[PDB]
């Protein structure tokens, strides 16, 4: 909801399209479901006010269209070969599945879309995209259970996933590059057990949701602008700014109550090599968004002289920063959560 | 005066009027009957089956004659 | 036997081919005589004995007249709409009823849907070829006009098909077999006049080929030979939809003369328009399609629906 | 082999299609159109599986409905596209 | 069927979207083995409907009955190809038309 | 279906022939540079004349798309009438048709055909 | 899908008479013979319609055609012309075989039906 | 005013408008007298329908002419 | 025969498709590639409904879409290549002694026409549509077409919102 009033509606068929995907019983109802949602969120994505908005349009489009495609095709192979939904075991017709599904979701050999796209998203946009049009391609993730496609991919998820985002100076791209590390630990959550993987999709979606919720509010789009941003205090600026060490889960910050999930049952599944590669690489994650918060930590910098006051909506402010306390003071919440057990 | 319009309308209501004519005769001089069987159903192509099985032409139907002519008992 | 049935499908068919052709070649002059006392004029009565080989020697002109192709290299693309059409308005035949079987064709609305479909893409590409802005103004306008109606077009033949209890036109004969059927649907029938008449290009829906907005439309840029095959799959194309008309409303009697005796008024009735109605705008036919047709036939759907419903619930 | 003699042919078209897809064109219509033979081949291999199923036949229509709207939003953002830039074409990308 | 995660008031327009069962000779192998799937789960069902789901898919896939008949004919062929069918012995008689 | 397949086949090769003898038949002449143009009422045809694209035909073939694919939904009715159970078929089918006018009068009152260009 | 160890009928078992009529013949002679002989069909083809395999309504099959069989040996016996001219109507005067072109035909062999 | 102002300006639809209302009230009352007699228990059965006697389809089994 | 004259017409045609690259070319590839697709699904289903169905709707009105919109011509019109043609007739005619050669049945599909079907089927002697399309309207599956007319309604509220762009 965003402008115009069709914002709703196309979230609406969206919704409904995409939870048919994840109550869908055969693949071909999950198909159906995956269609509807690319008809109700191009229009979202391609705002008709400017330019870059469209370009990234044909590319969602014409990338998640094959995708339908394939996906649709492998199934009638597999639920022909099978002649039943749910094979007696993983062959070559399920690899094919899990490639249209893990392209639809931009994991790790299949992303180079994704960071093209986030030039022309704007942030609620981008947003919408970050967080929900990955559930249905992930809950299908879950279906399909070949384990060494989805090794494959959790080895890349933060690879790429965070060298790049070390490179990145536009928040567009970077937002792009933390995702697919952090969709590196959904895929690895997802390969152990689902009812931990839907915890940290949901902290991941919370945290990404605050977090972009902010750039749109300030519309800081450019490292550069969030060291120009005025803020009175030069203290707010820095408390506010935690949240983005939150992404890296450090304990203090609420961001490690999902990782802490994952890594426990994770390891109880032995896959301890695993672990230490994404772990190695969340460094990588949290190290350039220390990068970011050198704008903030420090006090009193250097700043532009015209602005002197900074002001945004009563909404968006007053809803984001009480997801902000939660990302400060998260944790003593150990007991409210029983979802765990 | 408007005869002069008849010639045209009943030379072409002539024309269209031939074809049905030609299948009926062509029909009922070159296979027995005038009328082809329609195949639309299943039961009228089985039956057509049928026919065509009991003698190569279904139209050189088999009156009841075809019954065997008596049982001894 | 089996061969016998194949031979006789295939004559019947060769034979409505020439005979088919040679009634609309030779029907031209009806219309050319007709529209001439329509207007206080005499009509053609000159050449042969009162301008009956009118027609034939229209032919003879044509094929004699060179083929003047455009730019160089379009020889195929221009030669090809002409036969693309002419085909089409002619095989759309073989799904015509009848009571002596040519076909056992079922899905027989559907079928004339799909050719009475066909005939935007023939236009549209001959305008393409010919490569000249009148031409192409031509070809939109008429694909507009007949895109626009088939959709107008499909929901009137559903109500005859629950009217009628199939897609098998054959069962027109047997619902009629009392009483006639435009009697009962009235208005259909006038619509049903417009739709045909939208379909085929004639006035007052005269914007495809028409002339004083377009030189020819699409036609402006064909030859002889070409030209001679647009204008005989027009008038095929005239004479079904009067026979799609007397089998649907005026008793599909096949096997009486009396039927021949419609096909003439109807294609008659074609031709009494041609000489009375002025044309449309662009616009104003849109309204009268979407605006007034498909709202027309809707309500005539959601009608019979329950008429039928009424009805089977009595039986 | 059941596949190589029956399932065969829509497999070879399928790859064909993916291929074309991916190759060189002046501007993306010609890759809307390859997706578009995809599509059908898509239909050749859901009716010969629907076909295997007595009375499931049905569900082209829900295939075929879906499929037709994706060409239509394919062509939308096209058309718009050439209408903002004054042009589509591969060159502004 | 695999089985929808949440099982929300939606799984209700899909979940009967296109059956098996219904009018088919593979649908009684369908219950034979749906029911088991019912008993056992989707896990241990997988694992011990052996039977149930070899007959099922060869009613609908024909995969074992169908390559039977392939091989079967090839093997005609190939004697053929050796030579022992001759214009004549190279195919059977014709079944009457009426039967199957 | 064959049946028909040939017959077609049949006419198109011999209408391919006709066209092809009349191709013959007519004289020819010595090409010219002129005889050759575009029409364009006798006056030179302008650049390449290639219409704009930037229009509403492709926006009201959509909207046929829309009401040709509804059709097709229809289409079926004819016959299933008869073995449906008849309350589902029965509203089923009347709210087809009654949001198809719903949709249609909403949209008049929007009058989208009355652009202002 | 059938073995050696299956069971199968004699070839003398399938050997029966069957009719040897035309669509027209039997169509003609439908009506006056389905309630002489419908017992027959009615048990025959229920026992075919509750079990499929047929190797048993092997035995009641035979006796449908029997009972058949026996109707129209009646019939050519007693009323030929009358039933011979309604087949040719049933047959030269349409292509689907309906009985609402020849109704004159049915109510004289219906009358050689009453005298005999 | 409005009831006027619309029969004089689309007539066609007003028409057209009296004509759907009038299908569905008739329809509502097709359906009505379908359930009257049950409808179910179809006078004419398509295929070849038998019932062993005392089937409690057979207890139902119309004894009527038509 | 017909059937697999059919492949061979469509693989034939598929070359043509991967070879053209002006859009009417193309598209005009497209055209035929759906007359044939239609025959062959027809052949091998239970009528020819469904093809004739998908036949209005992908070609007659769908595809009007492709080649109105790739009405861009090039700007210029075809320089057609006799050798393709050629080659394309070249490579049907031998595929065609072959499909003349190949083994007449087990190259042929297995589905079960209605022809195909046993005679004792009580079932097949019905309007051959009535049994297929029954459960697309009566419950608990007709609601689905419900959501798709309300998905072509969207549909339209999409496209005029992003073939509204200030014009
Ligand atoms: C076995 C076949 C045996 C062939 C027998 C001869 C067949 C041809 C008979 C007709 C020949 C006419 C010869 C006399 C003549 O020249 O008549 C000219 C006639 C009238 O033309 P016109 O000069 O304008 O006078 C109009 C008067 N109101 O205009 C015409 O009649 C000329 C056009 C005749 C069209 C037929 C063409 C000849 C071949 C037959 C068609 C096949
Ligand atoms: C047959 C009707 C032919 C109509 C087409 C035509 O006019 O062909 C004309 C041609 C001879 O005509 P003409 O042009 O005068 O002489 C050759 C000039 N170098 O005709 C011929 O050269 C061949 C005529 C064969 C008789």
């Amino acid at each position: 909801m965003f402008n115009n009033s069709s914002k709703i509606l196309f979230i609406t068929i969206m919704i409904i399209g995409t939870l048919i995907t994840v109550t869908s019983n055969s693949w071909l109802g999950a198909w159906m479901g995956l269609e509807i949602n690319l008809l109700s969120f191009i229009p979202l994505l391609s705002d008709n006010n400017n330019l870059m908005s469209t370009e990234a349009s044909l590319k969602y489009f014409l990338t998640q269209v094959l995708a339908s495609t394939v996906l649709l095709f492998s199934s009638i192979l597999l639920m022909l070969k099978n002649n039943m939904n749910n094979e007696i075991n993983e062959s070559f017709t399920s690899m094919i599945i899990m490639s249209a599904l893990l392209l639809k979701s931009g994991a790790a050999p299949f992303h180079f879309w994704f960071p093209n796209m986030m030039e022309g998203l704007t942030w609620m946009n981008a947003l919408m995209l970050m967080t929900w049009q990955k559930i249905a391609p992930l809950m299908l993730i879950s279906y399909l259970n070949i384990k060494y496609l989805l090794l494959i991919s959790v080895i890349l998820s933060v690879i790429i996933g965070a060298i790049g985002g070390l490179n990145q100076t536009s928040l567009r791209k970077l937002m792009a590059f933390s995702s697919i590390n952090h969709l590196g630990w959904m895929l690895s959550s997802l390969m152990i057990s689902e009812s931990i993987w839907l915890i940290y999709f949901f902290f991941y979606s919370f945290l990404s949701f605050v977090l972009t919720f902010m750039f749109n509010i300030f519309k800081l789009f450019h490292l550069n602008q969030l060291f120009s941003w005025f803020v009175n205090s030069k203290i707010l600026k820095f408390t506010l700014f935690m949240n983005f060490l939150s992404l890296g889960g450090l304990p203090p910050f609420l961001g490690f109550l999902p990782k802490w999930l994952v890594i426990q049952q994770l390891t109880l599944c032995n896959q301890y090599f695993m672990l230490t590669l994404m772990m190695m690489s969340t460094l990588i994650t949290l190290f350039f968004y220390l990068r970011i918060c050198y704008s903030a930590f420090m006090m009193n910098y250097f700043e532009n002289n015209w602005i002197m006051k900074m002001n945004m909506n009563s909404i968006n402010y007053n809803m984001y920063m009480i997801m902000t306390f939660f990302s400060i003071f998260g944790l003593f919440l150990i007991s409210l959560f029983y979802f765990m057990f | 005066m408007w005869f002069e319009i008849l010639p045209g309308a009943v030379i072409i209501t002539t024309l269209l009027s031939v074809p049905i004519y030609a299948m009926y005769g062509l029909d009922k001089l070159m296979i027995g009957n005038a009328f082809r069987r329609n195949m639309d159903e299943r039961f009228s192509r089985v039956m057509y089956q049928r026919d065509f099985r009991l003698t190569d032409n279904p139209y050189k139907m088999n009156g009841l004659d075809a019954i065997p002519d008596e049982k001894t008992n | 036997m089996f061969y016998m049935e194949f031979i006789l499908s295939l004559i019947g068919s060769l034979l409505l081919i020439i005979c088919v052709l040679v009634s609309v070649a030779f029907l031209t002059l009806l219309e050319r005589k007709v529209l001439g006392y329509i207007q206080i004029r005499k009509g053609p009565n000159k050449v042969g004995l009162m301008g009956i080989p009118q027609p034939f020697c229209d032919a003879i002109k044509l094929f004699t007249k060179e083929q003047t192709y455009p730019l160089l290299s379009n020889y195929l693309s221009y030669y090809i709409s002409p036969i693309f059409s002419l085909f089409l308005s002619l095989f759309v035949w073989m799904c015509m009823p009848f009571f002596v079987k040519l076909y056992s064709f079922n899905l027989g609305g559907l079928f004339f849907l799909c050719c009475t479909s066909l005939g935007v893409y023939t236009v549209m590409v001959a305008g393409w070829s010919s490569n000249s802005n009148y031409a192409l103004l031509g070809g939109l306008r008429a694909v507009a006009q007949t895109i626009s109606y088939e959709v107008s077009l499909a929901l009137i033949l559903l109500s005859f098909i629950f009217l009628i209890g199939s897609y098998n036109m054959i069962y027109f004969f047997f619902y009629q077999v009392y009483m006639w059927f435009l009697i009962i649907l009235f208005p259909m029938a006038l619509v049903w006049v417009s739709i045909s008449l939208a379909e085929t290009n004639r006035t007052p829906f005269d914007f495809a080929e028409g002339e004083s907005e377009l030189v020819s439309g699409f036609n402006v840029e064909y030859s002889s030979g070409g030209f001679a095959l647009i204008f005989m799959a027009e008038y095929a194309s005239i004479l079904f939809m009067s026979m799609l008309f007397c089998v649907i409303f005026l008793g599909c009697d096949v096997f009486n003369l009396l039927f021949y005796m419609k096909l003439t008024f109807i294609s008659f009735v074609f031709i009494w328009v041609r000489g009375t109605l002025p044309r449309f705008r662009y616009d104003k036919l849109m309204y009268l399609a979407w605006k007034c047709f498909l709202s027309f036939s809707l309500n005539y759907l959601l009608f019979f629906i329950g008429f039928k419903i009424l009805l089977f619930s009595l039986l | 082999m059941i596949m190589i003699l029956y399932w065969s042919l829509p497999m070879i078209l399928f790859i064909l299609g993916l291929f074309c897809f991916v190759s060189n064109r002046k501007h993306l219509l010609s890759m809307l159109l390859s997706l578009e033979f995809i599509v059908l081949m898509l239909f050749f291999m859901l009716f010969i599986y629907l076909n295997m199923l007595n009375y499931e036949s049905y569900f082209s229509m829900m295939f075929l409905t879906f499929s037709v709207c994706e060409g239509a939003l394919g062509l939308s953002i096209l058309v718009s596209m050439i209408r903002t830039h004054g042009n589509d074409y591969f060159q502004s990308f | 069927s695999l089985t929808p995660f949440l099982r929300l008031p939606l799984t209700d327009l899909t979940g009967c979207l296109i059956n098996h069962q219904t009018y088919d000779k593979c649908g009684k192998f369908e219950m034979k083995m749906m029911e088991c799937f019912e008993a056992y789960g989707l896990e241990r069902g997988k694992r011990e409907c052996a039977d149930l789901i070899s007959d099922f898919q060869e009613c609908v896939g024909m995969q074992k009955q169908l390559m039977r008949f392939h091989a079967m004919r090839n093997e005609r062929y190939k004697q053929w190809l050796k030579g022992e069918r001759k214009g004549q012995e190279f195919f059977a008689d014709p079944p009457r038309v009426d039967a199957y | 279906m064959f049946s028909i397949i040939f017959i077609a086949l049949l006419i198109l090769l011999i209408t391919t022939i006709v066209m092809f003898l009349a191709s013959i038949l007519s004289k020819k002449a010595l090409i010219d540079r002129e005889k050759s143009s575009p029409f364009e009422c006798g006056f030179d045809p302008k650049s390449s004349s290639r219409l704009p694209f930037s229009l509403r035909f492709f926006l009201i073939t959509i909207i046929f798309l829309i009401f040709d694919v509804e059709i097709a939904l229809i289409l079926p009715m004819i016959i299933i009438m008869k073995y449906s159970n008849i309350m589902i078929w029965t509203i089923t089918s009347i709210i087809f048709i009654l949001i198809l006018l719903i949709g249609l009068y909403h949209e008049w009152n929007q009058g989208m055909l009355n652009w202002s260009n | 899908v059938i073995t050696n160890n299956t069971t199968l009928p004699e070839e003398s078992e399938l050997n029966v008479q069957e009719l040897n009529l035309s669509s027209a013949a039997l169509r003609a002679g439908a009506f006056h013979l389905g309630k002489q002989c419908e017992q027959a069909n009615n048990e025959f083809m229920l026992c075919r319609q509750e079990l499929d395999d047929p190797r048993a309504c092997l035995a009641e099959g035979k006796a449908v055609t029997s009972c058949a069989l026996d109707f129209f040996r009646k019939v050519k016996k007693t009323c030929h012309e009358e039933f011979t001219q309604y087949a040719t109507c049933l047959d030269k005067s349409s292509g689907t075989m309906a009985f609402s072109h020849c109704r004159k035909t049915q109510g004289v062999f219906d009358k050689c039906i009453k005298d005999n | 005013s409005l009831l006027k102002r619309a029969w004089n300006e689309i007539p066609d639809i007003v028409g057209g408008s009296a004509l759907a209302l009038a299908g569905i009230v008739m329809a509502t009352i097709g359906v009505a007298n379908y359930y009257a007699k049950d409808g179910d228990n179809r006078r004419y059965k398509l295929g070849y329908v038998v019932y062993r006697h005392d089937d409690p389809r057979a207890l139902k089994v119309r004894n009527d002419e038509d | 025969m017909i059937q697999l004259m059919l492949y061979s017409l469509i693989i034939t045609t598929s070359i043509i498709f991967l070879n053209m690259i002006h859009p009417l070319a193309l598209g005009l590839t497209l055209l035929i590639q759906t007359i044939f697709v239609c025959l062959l699904t027809g052949l091998m289903t239970k009528s020819f409904w469904y093809s004739y169905i998908l036949f209005l709707i992908f070609l007659g009105g769908m595809l009007v879409l492709f080649i109105y919109v790739t009405s861009l011509a090039s700007n210029e019109m075809f320089n057609l290549s006799m050798k393709l043609t050629l080659f394309s007739s070249l490579i049907l005619i031998f595929m065609l002694i072959l499909s003349f050669i190949m083994d007449k049945t087990s190259s042929s599909l297995f589905l079960m026409n209605n022809d195909m079907q046993s005679i004792i089927n009580m079932n097949s002697y019905f309007m051959e549509n009535s049994l297929s399309l029954n459960k697309l309207y009566n419950f608990p599956t007709n609601f689905i077409t419900i959501l798709l007319m309300n998905y072509l309604l969207i549909t339209l509220i999409v496209i005029v919102k992003i073939t509204k762009l200030f014009k």
